[PDB]
RNA sequence: AAACUUUCAACAACGGAUCUCUUGGUUCUGGCAUCGAUGAAGAACGCAGCGAAAUGCGAUAAGUAAUGUGAAUUGCAGAAUUCCGUGAAUCAUCGAAUCUUU
RNA sequence: UGAGCCCGGGUCGAACGGCCUCUAGUGCAGAUCUUGGUGGUAGUAGCAAAUAUCUAGCGAAACCACAG
RNA sequence: GAGACCGAUAGCGCACAAGUAGAGUGAUCGAAAGAUGAAAAGCACUUUGAAAAGAGGGUUAAAUAGCACGUGAAAUUGUUGAAAGGGAAGCGCUUGUGACCAGACUUGCGCCCGGCGGAUCAUCCGGUGUUCUCACCGGUGCACUCCGCCGGGCUCAGGCCAG
């Protein structure tokens, strides 16, 4: 039979989760996507250059018209925004996935995104509805390689 | 020699499900066989194309009707008595143990329908060999 | 309410059919084809003395 | 089956009785039988439970444990027996709610009113034995 | 709200929810205040923080464990009642003289059930041991059926240590059954049976290796029991004692809560990145002597989880004769209580 | 009456009946002969009946029912033994069933025929698994494999497997299992232990 | 079903088969057909008195209007019908079997 | 190349269908006849340690007396309050009382 | 043939099914259908009751069988 | 006191704060809203931080039962994997490719020797129940007969597809 990919093992991995937090699904859910992948301590110093003023993130599904600098010219992306609450949010959820890191007894200079997803929360009954959302990233170690050893002879 | 009887060659005229109408378009609508009844719908004018609708011309031959692959015919089995019932009938008839029945009573229909020869289609239910 | 919740039948109609059950009573494969087990029952239409 | 028309057997009336009674009459519910040589000491099978009464419990997880009741909560229609108790997270032991169904009485906490109940039962219980005798 | 639940006192859904809502508000906010106020002091003094560390110690179900107050079932600790006695194993090697004068080199004989498809998954098991060859049961469908105990004799009259079978459930392993075969006179010996549950191959693993054909060191952990200590030694003679320590491949079955975590790995020992920490020591931080020296560990090998079921004295239960049958059987109501454990 | 009771057999309830869906109902009385409700093989509607039974024993009988004990439910049945030899056993069925219906006679003998190939395949079958050793077992209960999984769970969290992993060899690379010049680790390596 | 005559038996075993699960008791002069013929069918097992034996001799003589029917056809045993000398007798040459041998 | 769009699978969301339950409704049947100027129905204000709701009660205020039962109440806090006793109780019964403004 | 029915795997935790009869508030794609939930428009229009441009934060509605 | 009634969009508007919240100058109008667990055992403690939030860890049979709580559908959404496409998508018939899954006849009987053990074998004995001639026990033994079990020998029958 086929059998899935194992999960890597818990104690090369660290997990931070946040829940019914009150920031916009759509540009929290661009700029998880656009962090998605990258080095740890990367998408700090782009988080913290999108919450003061130098860097932009692109948009390509939930994409509106609104700005067109020559900031998007890194990703391809002729629309591009910044949105400041998202980022204070990551940068929380990442910082404690730092803690749970150090915690657990992880190198924290070689953690990697491997996976962040953003889901819908229950809307806030106040006709304007509120859109919170559930934010769930997994940081791993990156992947270490060993070299082998000559085989013996019989 | 323990199989099924000689049976003539089984024949299905068709071996696809006939699908209700615009059923793959909308989500509200199951893919059960709905006729038709609308004047101008094509599949009930039956126009080149379109979905057959099923008719009796369709019908198994009445030798090999409700027959399996290996020949026999399904008996739903819910305890040991009821596998008892083929006792002569090993050869036309297979054991179908129902869905509800308990890991034991499972062992106890299997091990009776091996000494009766009757063929077992669910036997890899939740049982398992011990050497 | 004003339903119709009770059935009006013949009252020769109902003793023919308590005549009719009396008459199947006594004949021990309708006994077992109604579900009774009656396998170590010596007569069917089973007669104690009044005495007990 | 039942044959006085005062009697229901509702099950919905019954419930509602049951989770809506007083507290004599809960504490006439919550009864327990007697222990072996109890019964035949005092020809009494059940009496209610009460704080003193020394019980053991003969049903559940805390099978064949031995203690005097310390409470008899009657709102949750449980008592609590002596040392068996649980731990909380904090590590506070809190006692574990026990019906007085699954327990046998093996010492009453005896005073005059209860010696009344069981001379009263008792004489109920001989005169049925007279009147089944003769 | 620790002793009292609000739907059990709070007849209204709406009314009971925004109360817990409250309730959670006013919660959070005091904890926040206190811990701030308990850091701040911990600032202040940094004495007392170590005594609130040492004096409030998590909880673990390990320090929860229930022993009992040796034969083969007893909850004991082994090398505690041995300290005791220094300061009542004998068992164990009476009742298995062949397996507790050095054993032989093993020679291992893999196979399946009995029309096993597990093929690919028990090369790879055999793969796993070292001299292991694996035969399958039955050749096509309607062949001869070979018992256990005939495979059992025919690889003891052909010098095979062990015979191991891998059962299947669902086209996946599902049990392993291990025979001592033992030699010369000796009958076969005890046969253990586990389960299977969590196997993947090593294709299956992320950032995988493929392993050599070296001998690899085992690291058989925590087995405390005379069950445990059985246990230990059943996969010590499946395994050759010299390990050929040119290949760093380690074989890791590491027992935690009656569940047997069976690794394989390649390691080198490697000088610490400045980011990684100095590697901590089991009760007491810093490893004397490795300071900044670090083992970076590659899967080469399976996953999988391995729980004893029983040990019989024979070749299964069709070979156990005397009252001496079973050594020990597992049941579910052992496991009762989540702190007892039998290794 | 016999047709009278045949008619509310048949066509009201009878509480021995199996109806599939399949083209054929069954008789669950244990005295029919062929197990399939029809006109000839109803135990109750045909007052001269004919079956063959075996006892636990493995004791094989023939059983004769009369119209004249048909009022007598425990006195229905006689019982006649039958012989080991097969076809002595045809020729009992043969005298003891004389001038009966055909259809109930050849029933009989087929009846008889599938007792006995049971009975042998019963025996192989009994000595094949004993000398196998195999035998089925139920499964984990649902209650009892969630527990395992949520046990197994915990325990594997609880491991740190790599972490140990990694301390028991440097461990066993600082107390000198491995040796003075290891071929573990690099000379470098063993001289920063030193 | 327990029948009794109460005139020549009393009450009184009314009141010891009442706790016993599934038994009934009803008099021979009441008799129910609910009870004679549960869910509609046929075939109830009935215990009788000899003094319900009586009584049910009595009673289907004192139901004014009524009388016992007589059934439309003497014998019910249909073999004995067709399979009897009277009308074998008379009985044309079959013209052919059970089953017909297909000619082409 | 990358990005986007579509389909499928696993997992995670949203939402509250389905299943199972029920101190509720609804319909039928039986016994009985009892509000108020000796202040009714209804409205308001107050009474508890923490009372938000509901309920009970009226400055004798989550109640007093009398009778009966017989050892509690209980979410937390308190009692030197009661256990061979005219005696606990958010107990039951109920024949005596108190009964603010309308 | 079909409306449908039976079995396997996972989840789950207290009841349920076949057959013969009886009974009905008994079978949905639509009714500018009722109630609830959820979308494209759209992070768009705009910062408006409630809660002259660029950028943060907030953020609809008409319309919608599927597409030009 | 009951029922061939309804079962939380049903049944009274109201199973729960219900003529309540709320609307209207007023007469009046009038909702939505049930289910943790057997027991709160309602998550101690360590550690991020200002959250109706996490990570370890613990209780529990179970926490993917955590007062957002039995089960947990669809519409709609996110992460991962695979494939295809940019002048519509969707459907019917028929092969092909890739991935995944299943696993075909359930695969037997009869003869001929040798040994062993039982019986329906012995016109053997005793007992029990019976439909009174059939069954069932107990004890004897292998001259005959019949069954099995073990070791050899032989023949036959076997499911599907091609030429
Ligand atoms: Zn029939």
């Amino acid at each position: 039979v086929r059998y899935a990919a194992t999960e890597i093992a818990p104690t090369k991995s660290a997990r931070a989760r946040g829940s019914y937090l009150r920031v916009s699904f759509k540009n929290t859910r661009e700029t998880a996507q656009a962090i998605n992948g990258w080095k740890l301590q990367r998408a700090l110093t782009f988080l913290q250059n999108v919450i003061d003023k130098k860097e932009a993130v692109p948009m390509r599904r939930y994409a509106g018209s609104t700005g067109r600098t020559a900031q998007g010219k890194q990703w391809g992306v002729s629309r591009a925004r910044w949105p400041v609450k998202s980022a204070q949010f990551l940068i929380g959820l990442l910082k404690n996935a730092e803690a749970n890191a150090d915690a657990k007894g992880l190198d924290t200079g070689n953690l990697i995104i491997k996976h962040i997803q953003v889901n819908q929360a229950p809307k806030q009954r106040r006709p304007y509805m509120s859109n919170p959302c559930h934010i769930e990233l997994i940081l791993t170690e990156a992947e270490e390689t060993v070299q082998k050893s000559e085989a013996v002879v019989r | 020699m323990v199989a099924a009887k000689k049976h003539v060659p089984i024949v299905k005229k068709r071996t696809k499900r006939f699908m209700r109408h615009q059923s793959d378009r909308f989500k509200c609508l199951d893919s059960a066989w709905r006729k038709p009844k609308g004047i101008d719908n094509r599949v009930r004018r039956r126009f080149k194309g379109n979905l057959a609708m099923p008719s009796i011309g369709y019908g198994s031959n009445k030798k090999t009707k409700h027959m399996m692959p290996s020949g026999h015919k399904a008996f739903l089995v819910h305890n040991v008595k009821d596998v008892e019932l083929l006792l002569m009938h090993n050869r036309t008839y297979a054991a179908e143990i129902a869905h509800n029945v308990s890991s034991r009573k499972r062992i106890d229909i299997i091990t009776r329908a091996k000494q009766l020869g009757v063929k077992v289609t669910n036997a890899k239910a939740k049982v398992t060999t011990e050497v | 309410i004003w339903r119709k919740w009770h059935v009006k039948i013949n009252q020769g109609q109902k003793r023919f059919a308590t005549a009719s059950a009396l008459a199947a009573s006594a004949v021990a494969p309708l006994l077992m084809a109604r579900g009774h087990q009656v396998s170590t029952v010596p007569e069917v239409p089973l007669v104690v003395d009044s005495a007990a | 089956m039942k044959v006085r028309p005062t009697v229901s057997s509702s099950r919905r009336k019954a419930r509602k009785a049951h989770f809506s009674a007083p507290s004599s009459v809960r504490r006439v519910i919550m009864s327990a039988p007697l222990s072996k040589e109890l019964r035949e000491k005092y020809n009494v099978r059940s009496i209610p439970i009460r704080k003193g009464d020394e019980v053991q419990i003969v049903r559940g997880a805390h099978k064949d444990k031995e203690g005097k009741v310390t409470s008899v909560y009657r709102l949750k229609y449980v008592i609590h027996v002596e040392r068996v108790t649980r731990e909380k997270a904090t590590g506070q032991t809190v006692p574990i709610g026990i019906h007085p169904s699954n327990v046998v009485i093996t010492k009453l906490h005896l005073d005059k009113d209860r010696e009344n109940i069981l001379a009263r039962i008792k004489a109920g219980r001989e005169q049925v034995a007279k009147a089944k005798g003769k | 709200l620790s002793r009292v639940s609000l739907a059990r006192t709070i007849g209204n859904k709406l009314k009971r929810q925004q109360l817990y809502i409250q309730a959670k508000k006013a919660n959070s906010r005091a904890k926040h205040e206190e811990r701030h106020r308990r850091r701040k002091e911990e600032a202040k003094n940094p004495e007392l923080k170590q005594k609130r560390l040492e004096k409030n110690q998590p909880a673990s179900i390990d320090k929860k464990r229930i022993w009992d107050d040796d034969s083969l079932g007893a909850v004991v600790d082994v090398a505690e009642l041995k300290r005791r006695r220094l300061e009542l194993p004998d068992s164990l090697t009476s009742q298995f003289p062949n397996l507790f004068e050095p054993p032989p080199v093993p020679k291992i004989l893999v196979t399946t059930g009995i029309n096993g498809t597990i093929h690919k998954e028990a090369e790879e098991i055999a793969s796993i041991f070292p001299n292991a060859t694996y035969i399958r049961r039955t050749a096509h469908r309607y062949a001869y059926k070979y018992s256990v105990r005939e495979i059992a004799k025919f690889a003891k009259n052909r010098g095979y240590t062990a015979l191991l079978v891998v059962q299947e459930d669902q086209k996946r392993p599902s049990r392993l059954v291990v025979v001592h075969l033992n030699g010369e006179g000796v009958p076969p010996g005890p046969t253990l049976t586990y389960t299977i549950r969590n196997y993947a191959p090593g294709k299956a693993i992320p950032g995988h290796g493929r392993a050599t054909n070296h001998y690899p060191e085992l690291l058989l952990n925590n087995f405390k029991t005379p069950l445990g200590l059985l246990a230990a030694k059943s996969m010590h003679i499946l395994f050759p004692s010299k390990p050929e320590l040119a290949g760093r491949q380690v074989v890791t079955l590491h027992n935690q809560r009656d569940y047997i975590f069976f690794r394989r790995h390649r390691y080198v020992f490697r000088e610490a990145r400045p980011t990684e920490k100095n590697v901590v020591g089991a009760d007491g931080k810093e490893m004397e002597g490795v300071k900044g020296i670090r083992a970076g560990l590659q899967e080469i090998g399976p996953r999988m989880t391995l729980k004893l079921r029983r040990v019989d004295k024979g070749v299964g239960r069709a070979g156990s004769e005397g009252p001496d049958a079973v050594k020990w059987e597992w049941k579910a109501k052992m496991e009762k209580k989540r702190t007892r454990f039998n290794l | 009456s016999d047709e009278i009771v045949w008619q509310i057999i048949n066509q009201q309830f009878c509480a021995f009946k199996l109806k599939t869906t399949k083209g054929q109902n069954f008789c669950r009385n244990e005295y029919s002969v062929s197990g399939l409700c029809n006109r000839q093989s109803c135990p109750l509607a045909n007052s001269r009946y004919a079956t063959v039974r075996q006892s636990p024993k493995g004791t094989i009988y023939l059983y004769i029912k009369t119209i004249e004990r048909s009022h007598m439910p425990s006195k229905w049945w006689e019982k006649i033994k039958l012989s080991q030899n097969y076809q002595k056993a045809l020729e009992q069925i043969d005298q003891r069933l004389q001038f009966f219906p055909k259809f109930l006679i050849h029933k009989c003998k087929q009846r008889l025929t599938r007792l006995v190939q049971v009975a042998i395949r019963m025996r192989r079958i009994a000595a094949e698994e004993a000398r196998l050793g195999e035998k089925l077992v139920p499964k984990m209960a649902p209650k009892i494999k969630k527990r395992e999984e949520a046990r197994e769970r915990k325990a594997l969290a609880a491991a740190k497997l790599e972490r140990t992993i990694e301390r028991e060899l440097l461990d066993r690379l600082r107390q000198g299992a491995y040796g003075d010049q290891p071929l573990n680790c690099n000379p470098q390596i063993w001289k920063k232990v030193l | 079903l327990i029948v009794y005559s109460p005139e020549h038996d009393g009450k009184e075993l009314v009141k010891g088969f009442r706790n016993i699960p599934g038994v009934e008791t009803c008099p021979v002069d009441a008799l129910n057909l609910l009870q004679l013929a549960p869910g509609g069918h046929l075939g109830r097992f009935i215990v009788w008195t000899s003094a319900a034996i009586k009584q049910l001799d009595a009673v289907y003589e004192s139901k004014k209007g009524f009388f016992l029917p007589a059934n439309i056809v003497s014998q019910a045993d249909l073999s004995r019908l067709i399979n009897s000398t009277e009308i074998q007798s008379v009985l044309r040459a079959p013209k052919g079997e059970a089953r017909t041998k297909r000619a082409c």
